[PDB]
């Protein structure tokens, strides 16, 4: 009862050594197989959780039940923080642990772990790109004549295109991407967009200019099949068209169908914020109320 | 007659008050061309048989001198219109040796001596009378020289009994008697010289105290360089005249400290006494100066002569005597003068001075009650190594270095607060096997030190070069214990910044050091880089850990898990655990935090 635990200590830290016994040019060197590229250090790595089980068999279980989980997921977090500090590539990383639990779906601590960490990268891309949105969008409702487009041209774009993106890429997870486009087209800029207090003529004219920029930066043609992204490229799209378009011309594209991506309370929220109240924007948001009532 | 029998009744019969003149008739009669009563004159001339007018005549005078004390020149007349050779060189010398001076003592002292119990008096009651220049000129030569008595005279009264030296009048009266007996003397002159020299060596310490000492004493020395070869006196004491010519020169030139007396005995102690006399003498003297270069140059002239040797300190070397001089001068502080000595006797590198010179730097040192330049006694410490510097470098060697730098960190260890208990320099040393244990006192105690790694680690660095402890390319091993101290402290004054750019450095240092250092730096110092990962900051804003301070301190642990002893894997990886928790439960969008 005290002995067993001796043995598993002893054990535990045999487990500890095999992974600091991996070479270090494991960690660096990239080997085919299945194809996907994994790193070196994959295979061996696997071995320990292997050898964990075995290890356990030397008393079985039942000897080893009452404890067996905590010190399972101990180590699988001992090896996720330590080879966390070996792996250059964030993005490498995330495919070499779940190459791990993907021949081994024991490790569930692994996978706890691997995806938790794909969030906080993704959140940091997120976070990187609400701020250059933010302060673009800033900039031109308190610049409206002649606004400064640094901060999309030089920084935003660039960042997308060279850094987020071709990142993104390497986890070779289309629906992360996709994930990406949605967030930043609905819950960043469209929803930015929907709370200003009110929308000028001519900053109209900016935020559309400012949504073509952006939609040569959410460009990503492999995507093309996938619902969601197109769907949030086209709002984006259509988004543009009322931005600067006269209240006949959205009467207009509301019959043609070209809200279709649009629920009636944005439609109407649109329409009060860029166009000041007359007799013509009361008949234009009763009417649109009215036809998608009748529906 | 017989003209004998004549001359005898002349001689008693006529009346002693007669005018000689009634008696010129006998010596012209020279000049050119009851019977029981002979019982009488033969009574009066005591047999004496009367041969001629000078026997006559000192009969006659004597005869009278009886009756008639008070003028004993009374018979001049017969003598001194003598015709030639009528009276001999014999009797006018009588005249100028005893009836003279008798008279003239007589006529002094109001007295009236008769010739016959002046001429029987014992010389030592003579002379005694004589004693209560004229005096000298035409009494007491006149005597010494007509009785042959000089040797006499000069043995009983020219002494160190009569001659005490005491009184100026005492030694002008030496001076005046001396004079007038060297005149009067041409073997008896040996004693006079003996005398001389005898009355001086015991009563020098009197002399001394006279007045106008250096004119006295050029005043004698212009009598003793007359003096022979060698004079003896007292017991057995021989002095030679290049002897007493050192010893006056000293008492002249250089210092009267000593009297004749205890130079002689100088002369004669052993080796071991006179440097213990040099060195007092060298004391007293450099201690009245109004410059110690003034007495400097009289020793140059005298006991520290190198053009020849000393006659005074018989027995001990110049070097001997050099060496005692600058042991006096360095504990008196005296930088300047040791260096012009060093310089004058072309002692540059000599073992002997370099040994005395290190030997009190360390006193100096030692004796400093902290290490700023300022301290008197670092002061002092610096200069003797400025002289080790300037006249020593290549005896000193790869030593002065050393000293120098020692000098340097106890300047800058002054600048901080140590509570190792003030603070010694000399307790430095004391820590030559944990020189660390300096270090730390230093982090604490100063709140802001950590951040200085450059300058903590040129003091460790300085006390392992200044006390040559050993560093056997342990000096890699040594920077890291140095940093881990650092992060220490930083975590102690709530600065993770400062502590993760360290452990980080440190890390990377380790990892090049190879895997033996990795694992050292595990098995020795795993728990600072725990609490690195463990760290709170009780002034954090809501008491929450700032978002990036999280992600900082993760990879602290995560780098840990990869060298910390196999018994410390578990706490570690929870720690890790526990911050990963709280980082997936923050908006890093919208971020309260970091």
């Amino acid at each position: 009862n005290i002995y067993t635990t001796l043995k598993f200590e002893s054990m535990m830290q045999q487990r500890v050594i095999q992974i600091r016994s991996i070479p270090e040019e494991e960690y660096h060197e990239l080997v085919s197989v299945q194809p996907i590229q994994v790193s070196v250090f994959v295979q061996s790595a696997a071995k320990v959780f292997t050898e964990f089980e075995q290890g356990c068999d030397t008393i079985g279980r039942s000897k080893v039940e009452s404890i067996y989980l905590y010190k399972f997921n101990l180590l699988q977090t001992a090896f996720f923080a330590m080879v966390s500090e070996k792996v250059n590539d964030w993005t490498q990383l995330y495919k070499d642990v779940r190459y791990l639990y993907t021949e081994n779906p024991k490790l569930l601590q692994l996978m706890e772990l691997n995806s938790r960490r794909l969030d906080l990268n993704l959140n940091l891309i997120k976070k990187t790109i609400y701020k250059l949105v933010n302060d673009q969008l800033q900039e031109l409702k308190d610049n409206e004549r002649t606004p400064d487009w640094d901060i999309t041209i030089s920084s935003l774009l660039p960042y997308l295109k060279k850094t987020a993106l071709p990142t993104l890429y390497k986890l070779e997870d289309n629906t992360i991407l996709v994930a990406l486009i949605r967030y930043i087209v609905h819950d960043l800029v469209i929803d930015n967009i929907l709370h200003w207090r009110v929308i000028s003529e001519k900053s109209s004219e900016n935020l559309s200019e400012f949504i073509m920029l952006l939609l040569s930066g959410l460009e990503i043609p492999r995507l093309n099949l996938i619902e969601t992204y197109r769907h949030s490229r086209e709002k984006l799209g259509i988004l543009s068209k009322i931005l600067t378009a006269h209240l006949k011309d959205i009467l207009e594209m509301f019959y043609e169908g070209e809200f279709f991506l649009f629920e009636t309370d944005e439609i109407v929220q649109w329409i009060i914020l860029l166009f000041a109240d007359t007799p013509t924007r009361r008949d234009c948001i009763d009417e649109i109320r009215r036809v998608r009532e009748e529906a | 007659g017989s003209q004998s029998k004549y001359l005898e009744i002349l001689c008693v019969l006529w009346p002693e008050l007669d005018d000689p003149k009634n008696l010129l008739f006998l010596r012209e009669l020279e000049e050119e061309v009851y019977h029981e009563l002979q019982e009488f004159i033969s009574k009066k001339l005591n047999n004496k048989t009367l041969e001629n007018f000078e026997e006559w005549l000192r009969e006659r005078i004597l005869i009278c001198n009886e009756m008639i004390p008070e003028t004993p020149l009374l018979y001049s007349v017969l003598w001194e219109t003598a015709k030639s050779k009528v009276l001999s060189t014999k009797f006018i010398g009588w005249v100028e040796g005893v009836l003279k001076p008798l008279d003239h003592l007589n006529k002094r002292l109001h007295l009236i001596f008769k010739i016959n119990e002046w001429e029987k008096m014992p010389d030592s009651e003579l002379f005694k009378i004589i004693f209560d220049a004229d005096v000298i000129e035409d009494e007491l030569a006149p005597t010494l020289s007509y009785g042959k008595k000089w040797e006499t005279f000069i043995t009983e009264f020219f002494n160190k009994q009569q001659f005490s030296l005491k009184s100026d009048t005492n030694y002008q009266l030496f001076i005046k008697l001396y004079y007038s007996l060297e005149k009067g003397v041409k073997e008896a002159s040996r004693k006079l010289q003996s005398n001389v020299v005898d009355i001086l060596f015991h009563n020098s310490e009197n002399l001394f105290n006279l007045s106008s000492l250096t004119h006295k004493l050029d005043e004698l020395w212009s009598i003793l360089s007359g003096f022979p070869d060698e004079i003896t006196i007292e017991e057995q004491k021989t002095i030679t005249a290049l002897e007493m010519k050192q010893f006056m020169e000293f008492f002249i030139k250089c210092s009267t400290k000593f009297s004749f007396k205890e130079i002689f005995a100088i002369t004669q102690e052993e080796e071991s006494a006179q440097l213990a006399h040099f060195s007092s003498l060298c004391h007293e003297e450099f201690n009245k100066a109004n410059e110690i270069s003034s007495f400097l140059q009289a020793m140059y002239e005298t006991v520290l002569d190198i053009s020849k040797d000393d006659k005074i300190f018989t027995r001990i070397s110049m070097d001997e005597k050099l060496y005692s001089i600058l042991e006096i001068l360095l504990q008196m502080n005296e930088f300047a003068y040791i260096e012009a000595i060093i310089e004058r006797f072309d002692y540059s590198n000599n073992t002997q001075i370099y040994e005395l010179l290190v030997k009190f730097f360390w006193h100096f040192f030692n004796n400093a009650s902290n290490g700023l330049r300022k301290e008197p006694e670092m002061k002092k410490a610096s200069q003797t190594l400025q002289i080790i510097q300037k006249h020593m470098s290549q005896r000193a060697g790869t030593n002065l270095t050393k000293l120098e730098v020692l000098l340097e960190i106890s300047d800058k260890l002054s600048h901080y607060s140590i509570n190792l208990n003030a603070f010694k320099p000399s307790n430095i040393l004391e820590y030559r096997d944990c020189p660390l244990d300096i270090i730390s006192n230093l982090l604490e105690l100063n709140p802001r030190l950590y951040k200085d790694l450059p300058t903590t680690k040129s003091l460790l660095f300085g006390i392992y070069d200044s006390l040559s402890i050993n560093r056997e390319g342990q000096t890699g091993k040594v920077e890291v214990d140095l940093m881990v101290l650092h992060i220490d402290y930083a975590l102690v004054n709530l600065d993770f910044g400062t502590a993760y750019e360290l452990g980080k450095q440190v890390f990377e240092i380790c990892q090049e050091a190879g895997q033996h250092m990795m694992k050292a730096l595990g098995d020795e110092h795993w728990l600072t880089f725990y609490q690195m990962g463990k760290f709170v900051d009780p002034n954090w804003v809501d008491n929450e850990i700032p978002t990036e301070i999280i992600v900082l301190q993760m990879s602290i642990l995560g780098r840990l898990l990869e060298v910390c002893p196999l018994e410390e894997v578990e706490i570690v990886t929870s720690q890790w655990s526990t911050l990963e928790l709280e980082l997936s439960a923050r908006d890093l969008v919208k971020d309260k935090y970091a």
